[PDB]
């Protein structure tokens, strides 16, 4: 029968009729005058759902361009299809209506940076939402740079004093390189964040203005309260006036927690850009994959492995590569990067976690079987890399770093053979307790970060057994003897020379024998 | 933007735009012309296969389809609203959804002409005392004030009385069917008193 | 919509002819003036309708066999592998950037041949049998096809004769039949072509002692290694006289 | 009570389409 | 002659030729972008569309925009012009010391050589 | 150098390390350079990544 091959219809299309209503509603002879709705610059929505709108309409939309709904709320265009647009929601999806008009602004997505944004608990779309009204010294970038060049960036030269001596003298992290603190959940990951934040307060009232660190610190999925309680801290150390606060929480929608890092990336390269250092700390880098995952998923991109899309390596390579020490010929400044990737278990071999791993110089694990032994900081010290080296290591922290980290190398390979109590052999005793000495030397409480000339110190009289005497359960409080028993002359003196002289090792050689240990 | 209801809902892709076809029709009160120009225009893909090549081969491209649906529907009396709606059929390949835009649109007239088809099969030809007499039966199956048309068939393998065919309900009021549920209705009793 | 509500348009239900009439005498000059727009239409032929990594749906081909060598009008060849309802997915033999959404597709009548018998004994092949050594084409060799059907239980006799692969722990602990499918399984760089080209070479060595019936010719595949490797064991088997 | 007052379309277990004039 | 785009999704742009598409490999260049995006043709789609993958990011990319076809795949400057200098992926100086100079210019999609063509030489 | 998809802080060091030994000779001495670095580092969407 010649009537079978048009009996199925072959669509090359799915809003067929869309595109058939703006051609008969014309045809209706009484609605000739201006009774057409324009999709040149406009644009209807066909299907909300999810945090998710598709959009017929927007002729002249570009891909990424911030477009806003007429019920107030904006949104990114994401997927311009050839039919229609699928444009992601900024906020609750519950005030939009299939047939709400869909106004676009041209722009690609903007944040407001500059120096009033010091301080400002902000969204990751740029709106303070800690109440001391709007952003009033800013100005207004883009979201979504290019990173920078191989002409534009040199060689990661000065350090990033962290305050925490499992990672000043091991992990050690230059101004201008991305170090990751991996780990599992409640072993030590934020709070070694602020610690590096809080840091900074007790650095920056000594160093002049172009050596300053201004910390940009990015919420990604946590809680309302734990931001709360975190600017509440910040506040109470007075660390505010350093720390820009970017806060996409687990109650924000998905595209906020997306755009989240990005936004607190734009905001942090405004001091990469004009000669002076930042410090960022992308929180919770995991729950922003999940973010952008639940956002792709929704948008119809296929799924690969546990179902995350494709080009979520570029979302966090894009990301962590804005991340550098650029040239002077570009002003000298610097953007240090910190990623915080949780891990399931121990699973480091997951998609994200590899991911990140592969991007990242340094990388900080902190375990949690070494978070119960009473090491805190839990760093693992035999996978933790920190890919600069002795590069940007603190000289003087050099001198007893190598050190460090043989004696600790040996220390990690003694286990195993300590379970039999009276097979001594008084040469892996040795190097058996003075990997206790060193690992219980290494400890810290939280909220607490100690500069690094009286780590230097500290370990310095650890690692030429200064402190060899005690025993292994009393090297907390006898460290804090040390420091506070020498003179105050040689923190000040090493915090100024750069290095322990030859006119300084011989001072402190002595002034640790006018010490008292509370044990002998 | 004012636009009038549809007399009964229908689905989707190919119904809704047999939907939106009865709505401009019936706003410009063109309901059985536009139904006999789909007509001609099913029997003119029937025709010729010039035509229906534009509709079955993915190798034609978009323009001369569109120039060929506009150059051909510019005359001989069209109604503006076939000739927008295969103009906008033609520019996205949907030319071979018409055989099933026609059937929702029929669908949706005879709802609206308030008229539904039956259809009674038979095992001789009726006379007119049957046939009056079969209406007032078959009108209480009808559930408004309808226009129920009754259509004849004749099939030999009822042993006498009617079937009535709906094309969604039956009602077998046959003989055939009456001894086929009578033999059934003894066997049940045999095997149990 | 159903099929029954659909069937019934192939009755004529017009009632008037006020369109069929008139534009049945303008719909020829119509289809006439845009002639150069258009492409001959493939009914027994075959029109590529896309193609992407190596993959070509041709529309057409009315009576192509599944697993039939299709020939593009680029030179290159393919395989129809799936036939659609509408369309025939074709395979890509080499380049798929020769081809082009809308060129021409020809089927040959050949379920996909090689060229098999006593001339192409020492040449190197490529997967469909063109010679690829470079000593012209394959003379005294006659075409067969490649998904032959395996014999079955009365075509076959029980394994006696042994296969000595020159190895020792494979004629020591696992020997081999002359009739024998045996996997040479293990990790990467273990030596798995090692005892493959052993074989061989022990295959020649004792192929000039048995009386000319006994004699065991084998057969490399090599699939997706380098080109220097099959070159190596090229210069190795001649160097030998496999 | 034609406008606001819609009818089921569809219903696959315990989700239910409702559509509207 | 030119094409426009019709889809953008992620970095992959899906452009709509009337007539005499591109071959697959074949370089795009996109006219009307801020920075110069050059696409590649990956697949035909199969109703006179292309799918391309992009060299740069898809960030200000509108439905319409007209693609213009080279009829060739990726060409670069080659030759002893590159020497010091850090080339791009579609063949731009990166290293900021001005224009390269052109010994030959090579599309970057050939084939592998022959298996006659080897050297067994260890 | 074809760089694929690495770091782009590893490639400035290679860069400034081929400058400071001799190799890439910036200037007027630019013919007696003997390697072309390729990069198509980590900030390039996977395009510039497939084909660097
Ligand atoms: N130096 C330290 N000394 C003592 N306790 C510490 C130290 N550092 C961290 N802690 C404790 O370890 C816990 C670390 O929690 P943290 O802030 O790391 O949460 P998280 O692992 O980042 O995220 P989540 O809450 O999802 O697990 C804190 O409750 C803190 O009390
Ligand atoms: N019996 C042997 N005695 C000494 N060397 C051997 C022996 N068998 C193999 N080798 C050596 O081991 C190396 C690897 O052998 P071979 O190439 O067969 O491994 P393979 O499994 O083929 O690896 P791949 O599959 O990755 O090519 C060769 O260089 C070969 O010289
Ligand atoms: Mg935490
Ligand atoms: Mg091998």
């Amino acid at each position: 029968k010649a009537l079978d091959e048009l009996r199925k219809p072959k669509f090359s299309s799915k809003y067929l009729i869309q595109h058939v209503s703006q051609k008969l509603i014309p045809a209706v002879k009484e609605w000739e005058k201006s009774y057409q709705p324009p999709v040149i610059h406009l644009g209807r929505v066909l299907s909300v759902g999810d945090g998710i709108a598709r959009v017929y309409g927007l002729k002249s939309v570009q891909a990424g361009e911030l477009v806003c709904f007429d019920s107030g709320v904006k949104g990114m265009a994401l997927n311009l299809q050839a039919d229609h647009v699928g444009v992601v929601v900024f906020g609750n999806d519950s005030v939009i209506h299939q047939g709400d008009l869909v106004y676009r602004t041209g722009q690609i997505v903007n944040v407001p940076i500059g120096p009033g944004t010091l301080g400002r608990v902000t969204d990751g779309l740029g709106q303070p939402i800690d109440g001391k009204g709007p952003l009033t010294n800013v100005r207004s970038s883009l979201v979504e740079v290019k990173a920078p060049g191989i002409i534009a960036r040199q060689s990661v030269r000065e350090p990033l004093f962290t305050g925490v001596k499992a990672v000043d003298a091991l992990v050690p992290i230059g101004r201008g390189q991305r170090e990751l603190i991996i780990g599992d959940r409640q072993t030590g990951k934020t709070a070694v964040a602020i610690d590096a934040i809080i840091h900074q307060k007790n650095c920056n009232e000594q160093v002049p203005k172009a050596q300053r660190v201004y910390c940009v610190y990015v919420a990604v999925g946590q809680k309302r309260s734990t931001v709360a309680q975190l600017v509440k801290l910040f506040t109470q150390t007075g660390a505010m006036r350093y720390t820009i606060m970017v806060s996409a929480t687990a109650s924000d929608a998905a595209p906020l927690q997306f755009l989240a890092p990005y936004s607190g990336c734009a905001m942090a390269e405004y001091f990469r850009d004009t000669g002076k250092h930042g410090l960022i700390i992308y929180d919770d880098l995991s729950k922003q994959s999940v973010a952008y995952r639940q956002m792709s998923l929704l948008l119809r991109r296929p799924p690969g492995r546990e179902a995350f899309p494709g080009d979520v390596f570029y979302l966090h390579s894009r990301l962590l590569e804005r991340a550098a020490k650029l040239s002077k010929e570009l002003g000298g400044g610097s953007l240090t990067a910190f990623p915080v990737i949780e891990t399931q278990a121990g699973d480091v071999s997951a998609y994200i976690a590899t991911n990140v791993i592969s991007i990242t110089d340094g990388q900080i694990f902190l375990e949690t079987e070494l978070f119960y032994k009473g090491i805190r900081p839990a760093l693992n010290v035999g996978l933790s890399v920190s890919r600069v080296g002795s590069a940007a290591q603190f000289p003087g922290m050099k001198q007893v770093a190598g050190t460090l980290k043989l004696e600790l190398a040996q220390y990690r390979e003694v286990a195993a053979f300590a379970q039999f109590g009276s097979d001594l052999d008084a040469a892996t005793q040795y190097v058996l307790e003075r990997g206790a000495r060193l690992t219980e030397m290494l400890k810290q409480k939280q909220f607490a970060p100690i500069p690094i000339e009286r780590q230097t110190v500290a370990v310095y009289a650890a690692t030429k057994g200064f402190l060899d005497k005690v025993r292994v359960q009393d090297i907390v409080a006898a460290e804090e003897a040390v420091i506070s028993q020498v003179n105050p002359a040689v923190f000040k003196i090493l915090k100024a020379n750069g290095k322990i002289t030859p006119a300084l090792d011989a001072h402190l050689k002595a002034e640790l024998r006018k010490v008292k240990l509370p044990g002998a | 933007l004012k636009l009038p209801t549809a007399p009964l809902q229908l689905s989707g892709t190919s119904a809704q735009i047999a939907t939106l076809l009865w709505q401009v029709a019936a706003k410009e009160n063109q309901l059985d012309k536009v139904q006999d120009e789909l007509y001609q225009f099913i029997e003119l893909f029937k025709q010729h296969s010039e035509l229906r090549r534009l509709a079955t081969d993915p190798f034609v491209p978009t323009l001369v389809r569109t120039k060929i649906i506009s150059s051909v529907l510019k005359d001989s009396g069209a109604s503006e609203i076939t000739k927008k709606l295969f103009e906008a059929l033609a520019d996205e390949g949907a030319l071979s959804a018409l055989l099933e835009v026609t059937v929702n649109y029929e669908e949706l007239m005879l709802a609206h002409k308030k008229e539904v088809y039956c259809t009674v099969i038979t095992a001789e030809p009726l006379d007119k005392l049957e046939r009056v007499e079969l209406t007032k039966k078959a009108e209480k199956f009808v559930d408004a004030g309808f226009k129920l048309v009754m259509q004849e068939k004749i099939d030999k393998k009822l042993l006498g009385g009617f079937v009535i065919e709906f094309s969604d309900r039956r009602v077998d009021m046959s003989t055939a069917k009456k001894v086929e549920e009578f033999n059934n209705f003894v066997n049940k009793l045999v095997l149990s008193i | 919509a159903d099929a029954k509500a659909l069937d019934e348009l192939r009755k004529p239900k017009f009632s008037s002819k006020y369109l069929i009439q008139h534009v049945s005498q303008k719909l020829i000059p119509a289809v006439k003036e845009w002639e150069k727009s258009y492409q001959p239409p493939v009914i027994h032929l075959g029109r590529v309708l896309s193609v992407g990594d190596g993959i070509a749906r041709v529309y057409g081909l009315k009576s192509v066999q599944a697993g039939e060598l299709v020939c593009f009008d680029s030179g290159v060849k393919g395989m129809a592998l799936n036939l659609q309802a509408d369309h025939v997915g074709v395979v890509v033999f080499g380049n798929d950037s020769v081809i082009h959404q809308g060129d021409l597709v020809y089927r040959t009548g050949q379920i996909v041949n090689v060229p098999i018998g006593p001339g192409t004994l020492g040449r190197v092949t490529d997967g469909l049998g063109q010679p690829i050594d470079g000593k012209g084409p394959l003379t005294n060799v006659r075409s067969s096809l490649v998904e032959v059907k395996a014999p079955g239980i009365i075509a076959r006799q029980s394994v006696r004769e042994p296969l000595f692969t020159g190895v020792k722990a494979v004629d020591a602990l696992v020997p081999i039949g002359r009739g024998q499918r045996e996997l040479i399984i293990g990790d990467r760089q273990t030596g798995k072509t090692a005892v493959a080209i052993d074989a061989i070479i022990h295959q020649k060595n004792c192929n000039e002692q048995v009386p000319k019936a006994q004699r065991v010719y084998c057969v490399y595949v090599a699939v997706g290694q380098k080109r220097s490797t099959v070159a190596q064991l090229v210069k190795l088997f001649t160097q030998t006289g496999a | 009570p034609a406008i606001d007052a819609g009818y089921v379309s569809q219903v696959i277990g315990p989700v239910v389409d409702v559509r509207f004039d | 002659d030119a094409g426009y785009v019709s889809q953008v999704i992620g970095p992959v742009v899906d452009v709509r030729f009337d007539g005499e598409l591109p071959s697959i490999l074949s370089s795009l260049e996109v006219e009307g972008h801020s920075v110069r995006l050059v696409l590649e043709v990956a697949q035909h789609m199969g109703d006179n569309t292309v799918r391309c993958i992009a060299m740069d990011s898809t960030d200000g990319l509108v439905r319409g925009q007209k693609v213009v076809d080279t009829g060739s795949p990726i060409k670069v400057p080659v030759g002893r012009g590159t020497l010091g200098r850090i080339m791009n992926v579609i063949g731009e100086p990166v290293d900021e010391q001005g224009p390269i100079d052109a010994a030959d210019i090579w599309s970057i999609h050939r084939e592998a050589p022959e298996f006659t063509e080897q050297s067994t030489e260890q | 150098f074809a760089g694929v998809g690495e770091r782009t802080r590893e490639g400035n060091d290679l860069y400034r390390e081929m400058i400071e030994s001799g190799v890439i000779k910036l200037g007027a001495e630019r013919g007696n350079s003997k390697c072309t670095l390729v990069y198509g580092q980590m900030n390039e969407p996977p395009g510039a990544r497939a084909r660097v």
